[PDB]
């Protein structure tokens, strides 16, 4: 089956600039491709077809257009509007298959993550649990990674992540991890401390506790 | 005008099956095809396979033979598509789609979630979470409910600044969602910062007060 790859899931742009979407097909498509924009919770769009023409209802920001089994959506005075995810799809033969997906963003400075770390709350101990908050806001690039030490020792057992889409006004990413338990061995330990790798830091900042106080 | 109009959200039991509608309505139901796309996080778009009306032919992925199977309504201008045996892959968003003519698809319908999973509506725990003990950043643990959604404010929604709340993560079969607030070591404690949280499925509205350690 015809594959339809996308080299890059992620494209770092900013408004009133031309941004390029790749796409290439494994054999020959011919001009059948069509492109097609989503965003987060709504039905996908149709930009292009035949590869270079537009489809009505879009703005004249997207372009279309075919070397051989490689494929450009273009889009010029790139608009937060924009802001999306765009697919490439092939009908050349059955099935029809589409890219990757492309996903773009909104470029800027670098920031380090503000980062808190939260005990489990009395009332959660109170009904028999455990779960130890790390948030990290207000970074970028999207891109970071976080640690649990246990007294010291590793756990990467039991670890919740999560993430923001990028922050619409401010252009920034922010994640939550929630390193959960069971109330025994958490009250069995007591240095609990998250570590966190990002781009704008040299040594991984760490935030940490101890358990009585 | 051309319009596609598919039924609602499904939740259902591993093993079990489901039936989407797709009300085509605007055109000549019949001469053309219908198209379905499935749409999973981290799996892109997925063309399912397509269905023609008129005699009810149909052409499917290779991918979903036996798990899809496409049905025409001429008289309701009505598609179904039925999936058996269902698992957590079928967990996506399902959007059937019209072509402008015969190939690329112009008109899109607005999608049908479809979760699957052994879980039963459960009435989120809230867990208050306050800084160990300039400015100052709290939190809240909604844990493990089901359905989504969850709905979080701070403050009855009048603090609208500085916070995240971060996108629901399943663990145990229910999902687990946190919000971060923040405001000027100044203004909290001295200020009354409040999370309140609503669950309509199973009726839950919960506020909770983040309170010093
Ligand atoms: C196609 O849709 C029509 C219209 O809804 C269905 O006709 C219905 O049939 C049911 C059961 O026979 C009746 O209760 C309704 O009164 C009918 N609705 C109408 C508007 O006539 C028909 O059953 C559907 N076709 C098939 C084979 O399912």
């Amino acid at each position: 089956d015809i594959v339809m790859t996308q080299s890059q899931k992620f494209m770092s742009t900013s408004v009133g600039d031309r941004v390029s979407v790749t796409c290439k097909a494994s054999q020959n498509v011919d001009t059948n491709v069509a492109w097609y924009q989503e965003k987060p919770g709504q039905s996908p769009k149709t930009l292009i077809y035949s590869a270079s023409n537009r489809y009505s209802g879009v703005p004249d920001r997207f372009t279309g257009s075919a070397s051989g089994t490689d494929f450009t959506l273009t889009i010029t005075n790139v608009q937060s509007e924009d802001l999306a995810e765009y697919f490439c799809q092939q009908y050349n033969s059955y099935p029809y298959t589409f890219g990757g997906g492309t996903k773009l963003e909104i470029k800027r400075a670098d920031a380090a993550p503000t980062v808190s770390i939260f005990p489990p709350s009395s009332e959660q101990l109170t009904s028999g649990g455990a779960s130890v908050v790390c948030f990290l806001n207000n970074f970028y690039p999207k891109d970071i990674n976080v640690k649990w030490k246990i007294d010291g020792s590793e756990r990467q057992n039991g670890v919740l992540n999560s993430w923001t889409d990028q922050d619409s006004k401010d252009s920034t990413y922010s994640m939550s991890s929630t390193l959960t338990l069971t109330k025994d061995e958490y009250e069995r330990h007591n240095s609990y401390t998250c570590e966190a790798t990002h781009k704008t830091s040299t040594s991984p900042i760490v935030k940490s506790f101890n358990r009585n106080e | 005008q051309v319009q596609l109009q598919q039924s609602g959200t499904e939740l259902k039991k591993p093993g079990a099956s489901v039936k989407i509608s797709c009300k085509a309505t605007g055109y000549t139901f019949s001469s053309y095809w219908i198209e379905w796309i499935k749409q999973r996080p981290g799996h892109g778009l997925e063309w399912i396979g397509e269905i023609l009306p008129e005699i009810g032919m149909t052409n499917y992925n290779e991918n979903f033979k036996g798990k899809a199977t496409f049905t025409a309504n001429t008289s309701s201008n009505t598609v179904y598509m039925q999936l058996s045996s269902l698992t957590s892959e079928d967990s996506a968003v399902y959007y059937c789609a019209r072509p402008y003519d015969y190939s690329w698809f112009a008109y899109w319908g607005q999608g049908t979630l479809v979760t699957v999973s052994a879980a039963k509506t459960t009435a989120p725990s809230v867990y208050p979470l306050a800084p160990v003990c300039s400015s100052v950043t709290l939190g809240c643990l909604v844990k493990g409910y089901f359905p989504e959604p969850v709905t979080l404010t701070w403050n009855s929604g009048s603090l609208s600044s500085g916070v995240h709340t971060f996108p629901a993560v399943l663990q145990s079969d229910l999902y687990t969602l946190s919000s971060s607030v923040t405001v000027t070591s100044s203004t909290w404690p001295s200020q009354s910062i409040t999370c309140n949280v609503a669950h309509p499925a199973s009726s839950t509205k919960v506020d909770k007060k983040i309170e010093p350690r």
